[PDB]
């Protein structure tokens, strides 16, 4: 498969403070065209998961400006620079390039 | 490690009366081969890895099986047709077995 | 309008087969496609794979291939699991959702609870 | 209703299994230094990018990298293709020529040797009339004696002429993309658990490879493609000992290995256009190459391969490891490239284990030869050139390539032991994914429909 | 076609060593291997080992390692590329060892495997005193 | 994501499904099909045989009724000795694989029938125009 | 180019017509002066930002009329 | 044996009859036309001339009404000035290399009218859909 390797896991991070959650793949995530299809989710317990990033970067309609996505090939890092009480909980990869996409495990952020 | 045993071993039979020889594996799922060696002679293949037999070869030598048991069936065999039979797994062997004459 | 009112909890006795309902609205079924995540507490979320309703165009994963069905009732419309052979691992909180193609996930569902037990 | 008619379909997806020619495509990184740097820098076209890899479903065909084509061609290709890159460069015609050698300055033991020799002889200038007398250095493994004095001579030249490569050419590894022409696809079993035989549940085709690179190595294949999760076993019959056994395992381990000596290139004009580039002195301390793996990786990934091969042999069987057998050099060994020079590395060091049924490194010496006679061809040679300084790279060891002893007699230790022996095995650990497949469209089919006048 | 010719008979007091040359020719010597197999009276026949003469890539069997070893020589010229000579050289010697020593070749056809054998050297005795 | 609907109009995405599937990709593959120093040589040599065994399949649709309809129709009725099959399970329960093996044992016989069915409608067709 | 004709319905007339209505967003002009004022070098301009959206309407309207014209010989 | 019956029905056997045998022979030298280290150039190069001879008859035909017919009927009248013969002699009497002399003083005449023919066709046929 071309399951995610999420790293790290928890990230038990202070109001106001940075996070950087990575993700590397097994293959390149290349789609056939030359548009990567990543997203970046949200969960707290109690909600469906929703999105935040469907791109490297372009991300979805109603993020705040807070929330990035970078990298290339296979490593792909999250950056939040400023950590509030709702971006705490469960974020996840995600995969566009070629069907069965692949979650990861969950990473966590705490305070 | 793999036994090979054939039977019925040494044999007593007439020239005209046809034959058939049949060689237990101890192992299963693997494919046998023979050979034919006369007095005091080279050995010789005959037939290789189930029913293909090699070149120079006359079709009254039929050899068949499946699972760990492997017949080899002589027609319309000689007097010059008769000699010692083997049959071989990878490396492994038979004590081989002999038809008299009788 | 644009919803997905899914099933309830349903706590299922093990070996029994599921059939999930995932009402969707807010457009035609036509439009666009339909897909269904897990969530275990192992993984996190999970997958079972996706579905094209027009024609009944479908796909799953190696784990899942032969295990689930989708099918798709264009007159009714709505969705449909047909789970097989259930396992202390697939007690889970399916969700329900929608793609476009060449898009994103627009709606999220509440997520029908499925306890084996 | 039942008087049905027929139709053919144009265009019916539907192939068979057939053997064609293929096409390569290198990427544009390899383009961006041009001219003769590498060889294929123009034999392959410029890539297109990020083929069509899409899927397929309910769908299950039986591969086989056993029996499989496309890699019987590409032997071929590649020792085409490095043809290709000689016939430009010099020939040694004259200088396979009478040598007057002796030891290089060392404290030389009684006991152990020395492994250069310098060595002064007569050469040609550019003009005719008149000679030259010039020395190198040579290695233990290129002069024979002829037969007081002691004159040498070299070892290719009572058998061939011998071509000196141009130092301009690289023989560094670059990315292969081949593809299938107009009327072909090729097929991607995309499995997890899949042992490279029998057939394959979930197959993806695409429009050309992924990356496959070339390189030379008969022991401990390098920079290889690595397994997805677990490790695996992959062999034709593993009952039978006289196929290889491929292991492909998923952690790489680090290789550093380096050359401490420091060269000196020494240009001698044979003649017109002509540059013998031979070693000239050596600054420093004379020592040996030799390579370094961490202990603990290794100590490791022996102990993933065991507990793999412990499904095919039974859970109670002694597993142990030795030196190989013997034969000629570069099979006993391990050869590599390493940025233009070529090493043969004892490797004694890492195959003494047992496995019961229940800060450090190692180092490993090499040897260094300056001729090469790869793929055993009886025309041929290749006189690499000596590079500057101290040399070393970094590379990740990833799979295994090995042979089971096959002894009678009431056996529970089942060694084993590697060895390279053909290069092909080395590519069948990278083409063991992929098939060939022929489009056969114009299907043919009853239907209830009639055409009209 | 494809020949195979040994060497001949010897008388050899025990505990020496002995050497045995199979010569091959007829074919492209560089493709197939060499197997030598042996025929001990009244114990049936007898693996001993293999030999790939690319590379002088050798394998044998397990109950006698130490004391048998193969080496070969290629031809090396662009005239006559088919002629190849393997030696056999064993050591150790027993008077149970008395036995008599052939060199094979697999046979030449593609769905023939490794093992099954199609030509066959003459044969040679090795007579312990 | 791309989504699930994309590999539905891919390149020989329809083939692991049933015909219906097949009954509306036809022209990617009839698309896919055309459109591609000594390696130049070899390189050339593919493309004119990748050429020449499309322009034999237009041909041995030119001998035929059908010329460029890439849906053809036509006049042989089909005999139940070789398929022995209900009507929806060869359009449901079969895929163009599986439908390949069972008119396997027997080809030809089909080609050799469309050109005598064809070349008697040619000439019956000849004969209604020169009364015409 | 003889292909890409065949996926259409204009075999090999050379002169075909067929059958997607003429979005006029597209053009904005007059009948007869694009057929009598405008050279085919003049007329490759106005075309040229838009290209495949016409070659998939004519795919997308043959093959569905292949399809209701086997519908119509089925019950035929 | 094999018989006689046999070779009629094999390549250029028809050439010997009159047209009887030309009215009924016309797949096999239409499918014969097309499927057949430094002599690969040569081959190559052979091949090549012979598709694109192919590829200029389907031209030549596909600019007139003729699409992929095989057999086709057009829509010029015969002047009597060039033939002069009885209909049923030129059609039981004569064999095509016979025929090939008689009409070979005049060439391209015929080809120049036909393409101004399906030219004048195919504008009278726009203005009848035109006008529909
Ligand atoms: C397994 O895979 C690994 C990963 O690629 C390979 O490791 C690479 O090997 C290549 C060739 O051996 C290395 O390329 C060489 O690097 C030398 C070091 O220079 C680097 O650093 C300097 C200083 O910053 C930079 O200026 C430079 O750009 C490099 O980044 C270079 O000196 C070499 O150039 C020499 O050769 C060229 C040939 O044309 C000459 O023209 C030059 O004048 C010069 O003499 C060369 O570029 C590469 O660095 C290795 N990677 C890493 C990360 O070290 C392994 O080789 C491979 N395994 C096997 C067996 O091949
Ligand atoms: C080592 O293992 C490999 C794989 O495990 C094994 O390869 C396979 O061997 C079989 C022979 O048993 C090859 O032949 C095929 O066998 C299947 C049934 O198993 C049949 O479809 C075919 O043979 C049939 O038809 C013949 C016609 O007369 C019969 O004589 C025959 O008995 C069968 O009825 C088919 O040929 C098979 O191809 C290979 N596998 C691959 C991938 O090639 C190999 O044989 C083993 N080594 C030894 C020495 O046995
Ligand atoms: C390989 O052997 C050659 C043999 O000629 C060595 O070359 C010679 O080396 C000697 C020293 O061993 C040089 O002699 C010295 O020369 C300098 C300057 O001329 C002088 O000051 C010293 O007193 C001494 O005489 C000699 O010049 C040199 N000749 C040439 C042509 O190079 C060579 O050094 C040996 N190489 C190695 C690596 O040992
Ligand atoms: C695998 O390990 C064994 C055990 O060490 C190696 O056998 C040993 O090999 C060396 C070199 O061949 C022998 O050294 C001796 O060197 C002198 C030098 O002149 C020579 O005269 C001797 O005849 C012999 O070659 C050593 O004796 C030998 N060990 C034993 C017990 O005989 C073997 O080489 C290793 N395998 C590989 C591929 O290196
Ligand atoms: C040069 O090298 C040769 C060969 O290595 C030396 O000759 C013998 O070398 C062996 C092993 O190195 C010694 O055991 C012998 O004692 C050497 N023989 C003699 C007569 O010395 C040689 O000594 C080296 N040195 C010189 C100055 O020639
Ligand atoms: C290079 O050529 C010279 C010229 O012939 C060689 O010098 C002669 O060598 C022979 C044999 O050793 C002697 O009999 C002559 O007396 C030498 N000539 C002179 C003028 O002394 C020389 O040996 C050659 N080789 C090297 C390495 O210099
Ligand atoms: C590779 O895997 C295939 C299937 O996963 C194996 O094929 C079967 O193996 C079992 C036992 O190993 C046999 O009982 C079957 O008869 C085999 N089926 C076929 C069609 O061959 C195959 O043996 C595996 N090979 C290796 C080397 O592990
Ligand atoms: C190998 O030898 C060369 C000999 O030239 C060394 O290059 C010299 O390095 C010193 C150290 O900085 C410089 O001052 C000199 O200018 C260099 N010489 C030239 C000609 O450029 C080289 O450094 C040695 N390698 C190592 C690893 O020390
Ligand atoms: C192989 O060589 C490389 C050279 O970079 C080693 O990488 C570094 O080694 C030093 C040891 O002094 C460590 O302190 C560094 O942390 C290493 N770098 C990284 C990125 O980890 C590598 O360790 C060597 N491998 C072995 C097995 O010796
Ligand atoms: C590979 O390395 C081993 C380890 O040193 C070498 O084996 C030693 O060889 C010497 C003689 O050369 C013996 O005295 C030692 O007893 C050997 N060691 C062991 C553990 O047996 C071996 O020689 C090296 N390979 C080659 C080709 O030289
Ligand atoms: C050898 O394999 C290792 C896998 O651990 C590679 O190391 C990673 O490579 C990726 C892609 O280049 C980098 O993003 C990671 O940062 C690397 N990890 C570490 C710990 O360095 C490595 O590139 C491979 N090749 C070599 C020459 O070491
Ligand atoms: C070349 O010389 C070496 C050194 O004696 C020898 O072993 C080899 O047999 C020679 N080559 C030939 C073809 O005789």
């Amino acid at each position: 498969g071309v399951l995610m390797t999420q790293s790290p896991l928890s990230l038990p991070v202070r109001l106001g403070d940075q996070a950087s959650i990575s993700c590397r793949s097994s293959q390149s995530i290349v789609y056939s065209n030359g548009n990567t299809y990543l997203e970046w989710y949200l969960q707290r317990p109690g909600q469906s998961p929703k999105l935040l990033i469907y791109k490297v970067s372009n991300r979805f309609s109603g993020v705040p400006d807070r929330v990035s996505g970078s990298g290339s090939g296979t490593d792909f890092t999250l950056k939040i620079s400023r950590v509030e009480a709702e971006d705490l909980g469960v974020y996840y990869c995600f995969q566009g390039s070629h069907v069965p996409y692949t979650f990861g495990g969950g990473t966590k952020l705490e305070i | 490690e793999i036994v090979l045993t054939q039977s019925p071993g040494i044999l007593s039979l007439s020239p005209g009366e046809t034959a058939t020889l049949f060689c237990k594996a101890s192992q299963g799922g693997n494919a046998m081969t023979w050979y034919q060696k006369r007095r005091g002679q080279v050995p010789r293949l005959l037939i290789y890895d189930t029913s293909r037999r090699a070149s120079g070869v006359p079709d009254r030598f039929v050899g068949s099986g499946s699972g760990t048991d492997f017949f080899l069936t002589i027609n319309k065999l000689d007097r010059e047709d008769f000699a010692v039979y083997y049959c071989q797994q990878f490396e492994f062997f038979g004590l081989g077995s002999e038809l008299e004459v009788h | 309008q644009v919803q997905l009112q899914q099933s309830g909890a349903e706590l299922v006795r093990p070996g029994a087969s599921v059939t999930l309902s995932c009402k969707a609205s807010g457009y035609t079924f036509t439009d666009y496609e339909m897909h269904w995540v897990k969530q275990t507490p192992v993984h996190g979320l999970e997958w079972i794979g996706a579905i094209v309703p027009e024609t009944g165009f479908t796909a799953y994963t190696q784990k899942f291939k032969g295990k689930a069905m989708l099918t798709a009732d264009k007159s009714s419309s709505t969705a449909y699991m047909e789970l097989r052979s259930l396992t202390s691992e697939d007690s889970a909180v399916y969700f329900c959702s929608r793609l476009r193609l060449y898009w994103y996930f627009d709606v999220w569902g509440t997520g029908t609870t499925v306890t084996v037990s | 209703a039942e008087n049905l008619w027929v139709t053919v379909y144009y265009g019916v997806p539907v192939w068979k299994d057939a053997e064609t020619t293929l096409f390569c495509a290198s990427d544009a990184k390899a383009y961006e230094t041009e001219k003769h740097n590498v060889w294929a820098t123009h034999a392959c076209v410029p890539t297109d990018p990020n083929p069509q890899e899409i899927h397929l479903e309910n769908v299950t065909e039986e591969f086989n990298m056993w029996k499989n084509n496309m890699v019987e061609q590409m032997h071929t290709d590649i020792i085409s293709l490095w043809d290709q890159s000689l016939k430009p460069c010099v020939k040694l015609t004259p200088l396979c020529v009478t040598l007057q050698c002796t030891n290089v300055t060392n404290n030389i033991t009684d006991d152990m040797r020395g492994e250069l020799k310098n060595c002064s002889f007569n050469m040609t200038t550019e003009l005719r009339d008149k000679k030259q007398k010039v020395y190198s250095l040579f290695y233990r493994l290129d002069v024979v004696q002829i037969n007081s004095n002691k004159e040498y001579r070299l070892i290719n030249c009572n058998t061939s002429a011998c071509t000196q490569a141009c130092p301009k050419v690289s023989f560094e590894p670059i990315p292969i993309h081949y593809c299938a022409p107009a009327g072909f696809a090729i097929l991607k079993c995309k499995d997890k658990k899949f042992n490279g035989t029998g057939p394959c549940p979930s197959v993806s085709t695409v429009q050309c490879t992924h990356g496959i690179k070339p390189v030379v190595s008969t022991q401990l294949l390098l920079n290889g493609s690595l397994a997805e999760e677990e490790v695996m076993i992959r062999s034709e019959n593993i009952t039978n000992n006289a196929k290889n056994i491929l292991v492909q395992f998923n952690t790489p381990v680090q290789i550093n290995c380096t050359r401490p000596n420091n060269n000196t290139r020494k240009s001698i004009r044979i003649g017109p256009g002509q540059a013998f580039y031979a070693t000239g002195d050596i600054i420093g301390d004379i020592r040996q190459a030799h390579c370094n793996v961490s202990k603990a990786t290794w100590n490791e990934t022996l102990g993933k391969v065991v507990k793999q091969l412990r499904k095919h042999f039974g859970n109670n069987t002694i597993i142990r490891f030795a030196n190989s057998s013997g034969g000629d050099l570069e099979v006993t060994t391990h050869s590599f490239n390493c940025g233009g020079e070529f090493f043969y590395c004892n490797t004694s060091g890492l195959f003494n284990s047992t496995w019961i049924s229940n800060n450090d490194s190692i180092t490993l010496p090499c040897r260094i030869k300056q001729i090469i006679n790869m793929w055993q061809r009886i025309g041929q040679c290749m006189y690499a050139p000596p590079i500057q300084g101290v040399i070393r790279c970094v590379s990740n060891i990833t799979g295994l390539i090995l042979t089971r002893d096959g002894g009678s007699t009431n056996s529970t230790t089942e060694t084993f032991r590697p060895g390279g022996g053909d290069m092909r095995d080395n590519w069948r650990s990278e083409l063991y994914k992929y098939k060939v497949v022929k489009i056969e469209p114009l299907g043919v089919a009853p239907t209830r429909c009639k055409r009209r006048v | 076609q494809v020949q195979l010719v040994q060497s001949g008979a010897v008388i050899k007091t025990p505990g020496s060593s002995v050497k045995i040359s199979c010569r091959a020719s007829g074919y492209n010597f560089r493709d197939y291997s060499i197997h030598w197999v042996r025929l001990i009276p009244d114990k049936g026949f007898e693996w001993i080992g293999w030999i790939k003469p690319l590379w002088g890539a050798v394998s044998y069997a397990r109950q006698l390692q130490g004391r048998v070893s193969m080496t070969r020589q290629l031809s090396q010229d662009p005239d006559d590329p088919d002629w190849g000579v393997a030696y056999m050289e064993f050591s150790g010697l027993t008077p149970a060892d008395t036995a008599e020593y052939f060199c094979v070749r697999r046979g030449s056809c593609d769905y023939c495997g490794d093992f099954p054998w199609q030509y066959w050297c003459q044969g040679t005795v090795v007579v312990v005193s | 994501a791309v989504g699930i609907g994309a590999v539905f109009l891919g390149f020989l995405g329809a083939a692991g499904s049933t015909m219906g599937a097949a009954s509306m990709t036809l022209t990617v593959q009839a698309r896919n099909l055309l459109s591609g120093t000594v390696w130049g040589i070899k390189q050339l040599q593919a493309r004119v045989l990748a050429v020449e065994r499309y322009l034999r399949d237009q041909q041995l649709l030119g001998i035929w009724g059908c010329s460029g309809k890439l849906i053809c129709c036509t006049n042989v009725p089909w005999n139940s000795s070789w398929s022995n099959r209900n009507l929806s399970e060869i359009w449901d329960n079969m895929t163009w694989l599986q439908w390949d093996k069972e008119i396997s044992n027997y080809t030809q016989i089909i080609y050799g029938l469309l050109e005598e069915s064809q070349n008697q409608q040619e000439k019956n067709e000849q004969d209604l125009l020169a009364l015409d």
